[PDB]
């Protein structure tokens, strides 16, 4: 057949390429920074009304101040998520505190490349990684399956990507509130989703200094989703 | 502290006229305690007769593992092995633990089906191989059982008068060893008829 | 883990004003038996250096291997090996104080007392020790074995402290370790009266002396002892 | 390098098939037909060796029946060198579980576990699956008789009455027809060469191109004899059904 | 075409087609400069951003107080080889108490890529970079390319549009070589340089990544307000 | 054990 | 030092082990079951060094209970008895042995039996009327050759391990804090509240 | 040893031997999993293609993990074994060193790491089979039923199905199951599982087994007259 | 046989400060009754504020500095260039000594520095990496010579207010920077007088805000 | 001296503070109380090193249960992650006696005390005095089932005092901690020579002394 | 060493 390493003329890895069309396949994620938090969102979409939506977990905590949402072949993401983990404990272990957002970003890329003839292919999946460190702050990065990680003030990742990524180069500003941000990424996801957006199909969760890594409730999303309709209707 | 002392226990095989007798006490202990009066030490794979003394674990290891190595022999050659070939296995088996070894003293007992010809062998436990025309020994109780077999034996003895000579021989030598005796079993074997005997004896 | 069979004495050394001197002597003994008399215990590395070594002689020769392998490999892909990028006295040292201290770590030591006698890039006098348990120590004077108890005394007494290194000229320096080398040869049932001495200046480079033999002994003394108390013939 | 010459035997077809196993199985569809027959007295293995000569030992011959221990036997259908490998793994772990717990195997452990390394051939290793289809025919005191199927895949079922290797197809139609649950041994040995007799590819059915075994509770009292008949005792079981 | 199937296949004009390819990954790249003097060495990287609300790609990375580099093409590869550089600059120090000449580190860098060339199922590094450094015998830059070709040289650049600053440098060539002393005009003289390179794009604050290395100078690397004194 | 000429 | 005894009655099998665990002079619970439910019908008692008992036993109960739920069926007191000779057979040679006595007591569901084992830490195994391990064996097993009986009811039993455990405590140097008694038969395990 | 990355992506970034082990399980015989409000019930479909069977010894197609978990599956019935065996040996394991025995959700998402890992690891092709796994928590009344598939992707079911003609029977789950309502007792829920194969079965005499599980490790296989019965009533219903 | 172990004698003295520490080290390393150096530098800057000294056998103590000056390098690096704590630098050192836990680094180990707070703080390790933080600590020959004295003189233990008869302590309270280097000069004095293996030379380290600085003060040379 | 008892109120955790090396006081200052989550306490005798070192290596595995499994590790599993490791390098010459503390809904309050020789016991006191381990405690007398939180902390301050005294490598100060249902709380450290002429002067105890 | 309540 052909390397599974290989480069094509053009000077890009094929299988790196080819995982990168698998994650535009996946459901759409989107993650807003701002100076009070860090906001992440992820479409939820069951492929039946049986399926127990609440089972379907694409936002994962990492250590207190790490969260992560994932975009693609979201079984792959398994064992990058158990690596981040151990990763943020074992740093703890050594050093008596947290570690650096960045550091657990590159630490999770460097599983990337790992591929040929270590594991059989590259990762099928890409990851918003939003944290907090003393350092650095709020911070949001995207984790790529090239072992390439970027640090956003806001993204957007899987099939919806390229139209929520231009409404997000619309609307940050360096003054967002956390609540802006949540009804933000409520209103993009709401945009980009096939089905109608409710609590049920979409889920969101936030990183603050004070309160750490939190998945909200249906509860309390669905307020959100309520207080969204009515400012939109307001004008 | 010494392994083939702990359990105790005697075998003696003897050869006679057209026919074999293998017998053994029947105690277990640990030391000076005495466990069990129901621990036979001579096993059967078809007609091959093999008495094992020493550390009780590995003499019933050594019989399921020449179990194991008979049937898988038997289903490849079509036919039960014979004295002088469990032999060789016997010896095989002990000497590639020579720097770990079996803490067991082996009597092999039997008659070739083909030849007709009486036929018994001893161990060491790291597979040497004794193989006497009159008697082998095996035990706490080898020098009591050398020093009986030694005057009481004589050759081409008859089936009947074999099982008296091979008898007086166990019991006397086990009476004088105090960790051997509690019951004894004596094997008179014919070439297509085996007898199988549990003697009276003192239970102290 | 062994025992030293082939054994060196003491290797003796100090700083003076413009360099360092470091000697020892020509004999490696079996036991008390005096085997080989023509045994050469300094190993010059480059013109800057000098290696003196006590102890296993096996273990020597090993060592002596490595520092010839080292100087061999340095110069590869290396177009200043005899200039700016030539091995200096503290990378010669560092190196056997990793390898002993590496050995001792794996319970199977070379059984040696190291001293790394040499002048720097910058004409800075280095002079460090290193032994079998990979223990690291510098001082204005150093010695092994019997001249850490007899040579270091003597020695300190010309440099005491670091400010008697510019105040010591090279003649009184070797004057020293000369006289240091006779004390040995009187008190040291392993010594030889044949030894080498290497001085290493920062002006004129490495002067390397072989078959020295102590001299000017006093022993007339010894005919008006008699007995051990009160003998009179 | 060594990629361009790999066939890749453990890949889906994009039916979601196994290329190699399905093709070992065409391989099995061209060898002698073999029958197990199992009856509430015992069971019955018959096979037919594939076109003899005359010149051929019959009597220290055997390609089809082999002997697993005293309570199993199987029937091949396909490579029988790549069936003696199997073969000897399955007497070394029957072995294994005696000298372990001091009781003969149970039917259905042994199969697993020659099945669970069929499966392995097909999943992972880059090697050939064994071009090899068993019936097994056991007897053990939990389930009594039973008889058992393997194939290159792993998969096995068991069966009242089964035949692996050429014409199973019409084979199974005729045993499917001619069963009962009620059925006896000697019952099972006539249909079984009445069923042989019918599907054979050969002009007529005689004693040097078939290979039998019974697992009959016919042992004095309460214990299982495995008797692999000899040539001259396949000859007269012909004569008594009335095939010659 | 038919022999660049893998890295360990020869064409029918012996060229090695899968390194050709790595060697384009490089022209993909964001240009990097590098200059120097005989006092000190300069790394001048443009730096790629995604789109606004992304950070700009880090392009230069340090090996040790007295070394580092400047990459154009996969990072992570540059990650791998600058890891690989950090160890034989640290077991250089820790062993020999010597730091690693700059000449040296070139040649386990080349050593390294060669391998990857030369055997089955790995594939070349598809990276560039310039390593700066002061050693025993002064300032240094080198060039790597993954075929495993090292090069010494007083400047150059590598990346997109790299051809521009390398003509100006070497028209330069007399003027930068004698700016010692003067860390802040070799600077000025790497900014000019790759400003030959830039279209549409100009300099700004978080563009720009400078990193200088000297007599008594450590690498330091230089982003944000520290760079707008140069623009 | 052990047998020992 | 531990007591655990067994008794092999008509229908069914008694266990009594000390609930006392010491290390030197200190008493570190009075409360212990020194004993593992193997499969429904067969109970494992074990004594020897800290740490190994536990492990051991833990080790078996994981293996039985894996071939209970792969198979569906009750491995045979027999069986299960081989398997853990077979297990402590195979430590004896290893680098660090199991120090650990166990005694095996089932009921054997094909051939409507009970079966006592004692299995020592070298794997020596004897199935027995009545059975025990340590220093207190001596003693039970001359007083259990006088009173025993194959024919014994599990009350009659019950009331023979009674007269063993006080003539312990008597002549017993060490304090073992009194016994836990567990009886195997047709219908499972169950433990004697009252003794 | 044999390390040919035989799950690899595709130009359009799909994985072929992860989709073509979909393609086997597709071929698979339909498997249906429906919780009531206090149950769950795992319902199988037996080809009857296969007569002269043996069905006391054949392998049944509902596995016990645990005496509180089973497993049924569509797909290849020799790959299956292998997923049972590491579940069954996970299920021991978790019980000896966490001294609880797997809750539902663990045991499946160890049986999906076990699957997704089968696609990106060298020399091996993904499991031909997916997956229901059904039980209770320990000390717990609330049902459990989850899915896995080759991918290694795994999630909770109100009621799902897999095999040949599963779409169908999900087309019926989905209009005759109600969220808010559940099968509230045993039977309504067997009846509901029954109904569901009879769409696509062929005949409701040994081609249906049915496999109840209730709280504390509470589970028995339904014999063939107790199934034939229910068949019975469907049908009798179903004729007005 | 072969003894991978020696004892090199000398003395450590780590003092907290309110807004500064001191280590302290005397600078005569020992074999047996011989004197191998009278200065051998036994307290080291290691970076970002932090000061080690690791006592006993000097090849375990050189190669365990050597370690967490490298471990430090290689925080920089993996980082971001983040200054490394001194209860991350402390624990850190616990990681390196319990890796030898089956063949010992056989040192006492005190690091020095200001904690995130900016207050002064002293770290003191045994050998197999057991650590502790501490306002006093002496490690080495003359530990037992110099802590009761600390005690007495630091903490002001068995001290009370004169007129109270023991019914209320002295007041506890921070020492300056002067009045440390006074106890520590007097220590190492007193500890020289009654200890063979302490003498020749006495290096103190001082950790502020400002950075690292160091003082050298003569010991008897007997 | 450790010492963690059960009662109706929780569990009451008192230890000293004193390290030896011989006869040697090496610090009258350690904390041989380690905090492993918000409910979930470990007691440490024998290695300082080997306790600290394994009790924190435990928060950890403790830490990772709670990401994986979103629940919180029960005691039980706690105590036997730790109890698994030391059997691993059982005759290495580990030294630990160890005992672990918490609250959780499904087991309510738990002590276990694992050894270094994989000694794994459920009990509801647990003592360490000296080099003995036992399962009552150092005076027992006064130990009733419906007591007082503020009357257990003293019983378990009034134990650690008692040994601390007749012990020469038990003092320092007592260090108490309360273990409740939603989490364990501080209960401060007491210096044994202030607490010892306290302790005397109120209850009329150590008439042995004289002061 | 090392410290040992």
């Amino acid at each position: 057949d052909r390397g599974v390493s290989t480069f094509s003329p053009e000077g890009r890895l094929f299988q790196v390429e080819y995982s990168l069309e698998a994650i535009k396949l996946g459901s759409t994620a989107i993650g807003i920074a701002t100076k009070e938090g860090v906001v992440l969102g992820v479409e939820k979409r069951a492929t039946s009304p049986l399926l127990e939506s609440d089972s379907i977990e694409k936002i994962v905590e990492i250590d207190r101040h790490i969260g992560c949402a994932m975009s693609g072949l979201t079984a792959d993401a398994r064992s990058m998520i158990e690596h981040a983990r151990t990763a943020a404990v074992t740093h703890n272990l050594y050093y008596d505190e947290d570690i650096n957002v960045e550091s657990l970003t590159q630490s999770v890329c460097d599983l990337a490349l790992r591929f040929g003839e270590l594991m059989s292919r590259p990762f099928g999946v890409a990851l918003l990684i939003a944290g907090h460190d003393a350092d650095d702050g709020y911070q949001l990065f995207h984790a790529e399956p090239s072992g390439t990680f970027y640090r956003y003030n806001a993204k957007a990742i899987g099939s919806g990507s390229e139209g929520a990524q231009a409404e997000l180069l619309n609307e940050w500003h360096s003054s967002l509130t956390l609540k802006e941000a949540e009804l933000l990424v409520l209103k993009i996801l709401k945009q980009v989703m096939e089905e109608k957006l409710d609590e049920n199909n979409a889920q969101l969760s936030c990183i603050t200094k004070q309160d750490g890594f939190k998945i909200y409730d249906n509860e309390k999303t669905a307020e959100l989703i309520k207080e969204l309709k009515e400012k939109e209707a307001a004008e | 502290s010494d392994p083939s002392s702990i359990n105790g226990g005697i075998v003696v095989a003897m050869t006679g006229k057209d026919c074999v007798a293998i017998a053994c006490d029947l105690r277990l202990g640990s030391q000076s305690l005495g466990v069990s009066n129901k621990f036979e030490k001579i096993f059967h794979y078809g007609h091959v007769f093999l008495g094992i003394t020493g550390l009780a674990t590995d003499v019933t290891t050594l019989n399921e593992m020449f179990r194991y190595k008979t049937n898988l022999y038997k289903l490849k050659e079509e036919r039960a092995i014979e004295p002088e070939t469990f032999t060789q296995l016997v010896s095989s088996s002990l000497y590639e633990r020579r720097f770990g070894p079996y803490f067991v003293g082996p009597v092999v007992a039997g008659i070739n089906s083909k030849s007709g010809k009486p036929f018994i062998a001893g161990f060491d436990l790291i597979g040497c191989i004794d193989e006497a025309k009159d008697f082998i020994v095996s035990g706490t109780a080898s020098d009591q059982l050398f020093g009986m077999c030694e005057s009481l034996y004589e050759p081409n003895l008859e089936p009947e008068d074999l099982f008296e000579t091979i008898s007086q021989a166990l019991l006397n030598a086990a009476d004088r060893d105090a960790l051997s005796g509690w019951g004894a079993v004596v094997y008179i074997i014919k070439k297509d008829e085996v007898v199988k005997r549990y003697l009276k004896m003192r239970q102290d | 883990t062994q025992q030293p069979i082939v054994t060196g004495t003491s290797v003796i050394s100090m700083k003076y004003d413009n360099g360092v001197i470091i000697a020892a002597d020509n004999l490696g003994s079996y036991g008390s038996l005096l085997r080989f008399n023509g045994v050469e215990r300094l190993i010059p590395v480059g013109d800057n250096t000098v290696v003196g070594i006590s102890g296993d002689i096996s273990d020597m020769q090993h060592i002596e291997r490595l520092l010839k392998d080292l100087v061999t490999e340095n110069a590869y892909d290396n177009p200043l090996a005899d200039a700016e990028e030539a091995l200096e006295p503290s990378y010669i040292f560092e190196y056997l104080a990793t390898v002993m201290y590496q050995r001792r770590s794996k319970m199977n030591p070379l059984w040696n007392a190291i001293i790394v006698a040499g002048v720097q890039s910058n004409g800075d006098q280095f002079l460090r020790y290193v032994n079998l348990l990979g223990v690291t120590y510098s001082s204005p004077t150093l010695a092994t074995g019997f001249g850490a108890h007899m040579a270091n005394p003597l020695l300190r007494k010309v440099v005491d402290r670091e400010s008697d290194i510019p105040k010591t000229t090279v003649q009184v320096a070797e004057e020293a370790i000369v006289n240091a080398m006779r004390v040995l040869y009187y008190r040291d049932a392993r010594s030889s009266r044949n030894f080498s001495l290497a001085i290493i200046d920062k002006n004129t480079g490495l002067t390397f002396k072989k078959n020295l033999q102590v001299e000017n002994m006093k022993w007339d003394f010894a005919k008006d002892i008699k007995g051990y108390g009160t003998q009179k013939i | 390098g060594s990629r361009r010459y790999d066939s890749r035997t453990t890949i889906f077809s994009p039916e979601g098939r196994l290329y190699q196993v399905e093709y070992a199985l065409e391989s099995i569809s061209h060898a002698g037909t073999a029958i197990g027959i199992m009856a509430s007295d015992g069971i019955v293995l018959a096979a037919e060796r594939k076109v003899t000569s005359t010149l051929l030992e019959q009597d220290t011959s055997t390609e089809k029946l082999y002997k697993l221990n005293d309570k199993i036997a199987v029937a091949v259908a396909g490579l029988t060198a790549d069936a003696e490998i199997l073969i000897n793994t399955a007497r070394i772990h029957a072995q294994n579980y005696l000298k372990t717990y001091n009781e003969d195997i149970p039917v259905e452990i042994l199969v697993r576990r020659l099945s669970d390394i069929k499966q392995g051939y097909t999943q992972h290793g880059g090697l050939r699956p064994f071009g090899v289809s068993f019936i097994y025919a056991g007897y053990d005191d939990r389930y009594g008789y039973q008889l058992y199927t393997s194939n290159p895949s792993g998969n096995y079922t068991g069966w009242k009455a089964i035949s692996v290797g050429a014409n199973t197809s019409a084979a199974q139609t005729l045993l499917q027809m001619d069963y009962k649950d009620d059925m006896k041994v000697d019952d099972a040995i006539e249909l079984a060469l009445k069923t042989l007799s019918k599907t054979t590819d050969s002009s007529a059915l005689t004693y040097d191109r078939l290979e039998f075994a019974t697992i009959r509770k016919g042992a004095n009292d309460g214990e299982v004899y495995q008797k692999i008949f000899k040539p001259q005792e396949i000859k007269d079981i012909l004569v008594k059904t009335g095939i010659t | 075409n038919n022999y660049d199937g893998d890295t360990v296949t020869f064409s029918p004009t012996g060229r090695l087609f899968q390194v050709e390819y790595a060697l384009e990954a490089i022209k993909q790249g964001s240009v990097t400069v590098g200059l120097r003097s005989n006092t000190h060495a300069v790394l001048v990287a443009l730096k790629r951003n995604a789109d606004e609300l992304s950070s700009y790609q880090k392009k230069i990375i340090k090996c040790d107080e007295h070394m580092g580099l400047s990459l154009a093409g996969l990072a992570p590869d540059a990650r791998v080889l600058s890891n690989y550089l950090r160890q034989q600059c640290n077991y250089s120090s820790l062993v020999f108490n010597r730091k690693l000449a700059v000449e040296r580190a070139g040649h386990l860098l080349c050593d390294k890529a060669q391998k990857n060339t030369q055997s089955y199922g790995g594939r070349p590094y598809g990276v560039g970079l310039l390593i700066i450094g002061y050693d025993k015998s002064g300032a240094h830059l080198l060039e790597f390319q993954p075929s495993g070709n090292v090069t010494e040289l007083y400047g150059t650049a590598i990346g997109a549009r790299s051809q521009g600053a390398k003509t100006y440098l070497e028209r330069t060539l007399d003027t930068f070589i004698k700016i010692d002393g003067n860390p802040d005009e070799l600077i000025k003289a790497g900014v000019e340089a790759i400003s030959q390179s830039l279209r549409d794009e100009s300099l700004t604050v978080d563009n720009l990544s400078i990193a200088i290395v000297g007599k008594d100078t450590p690498f330091t690397i230089y982003d944000g307000e520290a760079v707008a004194k140069y623009i | 054990x052990f047998l020992f000429x | 030092m531990d007591i655990i005894l067994g008794i092999r009655v008509q229908d069914s099998v008694i266990l009594a082990s000390s609930k006392a665990v010491t290390r030197g002079i200190s008493v570190l619970k009075d409360s212990d079951d020194k004993t593992r439910q193997l499969s429904p019908h067969t109970l494992m008692s074990f004594a020897g060094e800290a740490g190994d008992t536990v492990q051991f036993a833990e080790y078996i109960q994981a293996n039985i209970q894996l071939y209970s739920i792969r198979e569906d069926y009750e491995l045979s007191p027999q069986a299960v008895s081989s398997f853990v000779r077979q297990e402590l057979a195979k430590s004896i040679r290893s680098r660090r042995p199991y120090q650990v006595n166990v005694l095996i007591g089932g009921y054997d569901k094909k051939k409507n039996k009970p079966e006592l084992y004692q299995i020592d830490y070298l794997g020596t195994k004897v199935e027995l009327p009545y059975g025990a391990h340590g220093y207190s064996g001596f003693y039970t097993f001359s007083l259990l050759d006088h009173h025993y009986r194959p024919d014994m009811t599990t009350e009659e039993g019950l009331d023979l391990l009674k007269l063993c455990v006080q003539e312990l405590e008597k002549r017993m140097p060490m304090d073992f804090k009194g016994v836990i008694v567990k009886i195997v038969d047709k219908d499972g395990i169950r433990q004697v509240d009252d003794f | 040893g044999y390390d040919r990355a035989l799950s690899i992506f595709s130009p359009d970034g799909h994985i072929f031997q992860v989709e073509y082990a979909l393609e086997a399980v597709k071929r698979g015989t339909c498997a249906v999993g429906v919780k009531g409000k206090n149950c769950v019930v795992l319902g199988c479909e037996r080809r009857s293609t296969l007569k002269l069977q043996d069905t006391r010894i054949t392998p049944s197609k509902v596995s016990k993990i645990d005496s509180h978990v089973v497993l049924s599956f569509s797909g290849l019935n020799a790959d299956s074994r292998i997923l049972i065996e590491k579940a069954r040996v996970e299920a021991q394991s978790h019980r000896l060193t966490l001294e609880d025995p797997v809750t539902v959700e663990y045991l499946t998402r160890y049986v999906a790491g076990v699957q997704q890992r089968y696609t990106q690891s060298g020399g091996v092709r993904p499991f031909g089979v997916s997956t229901l796994i059904a039980g209770f928590d320990p000390r717990d009344d609330e049902p459990k039923l989850y899915q896995t598939e080759p991918s290694g992707i795994y999630s909770s079911w109100s009621a799902q199905t897999i095999g040949r003609n599963s779409k169908t029977v999900r087309e019926f789950l989905e209009k005759n199951y109600d969220r808010k309502e559940p099968p509230a007792t045993v039977e309504e829920c067997v009846k509901l599982t029954v109904r569901s194969l009879l769409e696509v079965v062929q005949t409701g005499a040994k081609n249906i087994e049915i496999t109840v599980v209730k709280p504390d490790s509470d589970i028995v296989a339904l014999s063939s007259e107790e199934i034939n019965q229910y068949v019975t009533q469907i049908e009798q219903e179903k004729q007005e | 046989q072969f003894n991978p172990y020696g004892d090199n004698g000398g003395t450590i003295l780590g003092i907290a400060g309110e807004d500064f520490a001191v280590l302290a080290g005397d600078t005569r390393n020992i074999t047996d009754y011989s004197i191998n150096s009278r200065y051998e530098p036994k307290v080291f800057d290691c970076g970002d504020n932090i000061v080690m000294s690791a006592n006993g056998f000097a090849a375990d103590g050189d190669a365990l500095v050597k370690r967490f000056k490298n471990s430090v390098k290689w925080y920089h690096f993996d980082h971001n260039d983040k200054k490394l704590s001194i209860n991350s630098a402390a624990r850190n050192i616990q990681h390196l000594l319990y890796g030898k836990r089956f063949f010992p680094y056989y040192v006492h180990t005190i690091i020095a520095g200001l904690d995130e707070d900016g207050k002064g703080a002293v770290y003191s390790f045994d050998p197999v990496g057991s650590y502790e933080r501490e306002q006093c600590r002496a490690g080495g020959a003359a530990a037992s010579l110099i802590m009761p004295f600390l005690d007495n003189q630091v903490n002001f233990k068995n001290q009370y207010e004169p007129g109270t008869n023991g019914k209320v302590k002295k007041p506890l309270k921070y020492l300056s920077v002067e009045e440390v280097i006074k106890l520590v000069r007097d220590s190492f004095t007193s500890a020289t007088e009654r200890h063979i293996q302490v003498g020749d030379g006495l290096e103190i380290l001082i950790v502020t805000k400002d950075g690292v600085r160091k003082e050298f003060y003569e010991l008897k040379r007997d | 001296t450790t010492l963690a008892f059960r009662f109706q109120g929780g569990i009451i955790v008192a230890v000293d503070s004193r390290a030896t090396a011989g006869n040697w006081v090496a610090s009258q200052t350690v904390k041989k109380v380690i905090e492993i989550n918000p409910f979930l306490l470990g007691t440490m005798a024998g290695g300082a090193a080997d306790c600290q070192f394994w009790e924190t290596w435990l928060g950890s595995q403790c830490r990772l249960h709670e990401l994986r499994e979103k629940e919180r590790i029960s005691v039980a599993a706690a105590s036997k992650i730790l109890s698994n490791l030391v059997y691993q390098y059982k005759g290495a010459g580990l030294s630990m006696g160890t005992m672990i503390c918490g609250y959780t809904r499904k087991e309510g309050p738990t002590i276990y005390y694992v050894d270094s020789d994989g000694t794994r016991l459920k009990g509801d006191i647990f003592c360490v005095v000296s080099g003995q381990t036992f399962a009552y405690g150092v005076l027992d007398s006064n130990y009733k089932w419906d007591l007082s939180v503020e009357d257990a902390l003293y019983l378990g301050k009034r134990s650690i005092l008692a040994a601390a005294h007749r012990d020469a490598y038990s003092g320092g100060s007592v260090n108490l901690y309360h273990v409740t249902e939603d989490g364990w709380i501080y209960h401060g450290n007491h210096d044994v020579g202030e607490l010892f002429w306290k302790v005397k002067e109120e209850e009329g105890s150590f008439n042995n002394v004289i002061g």
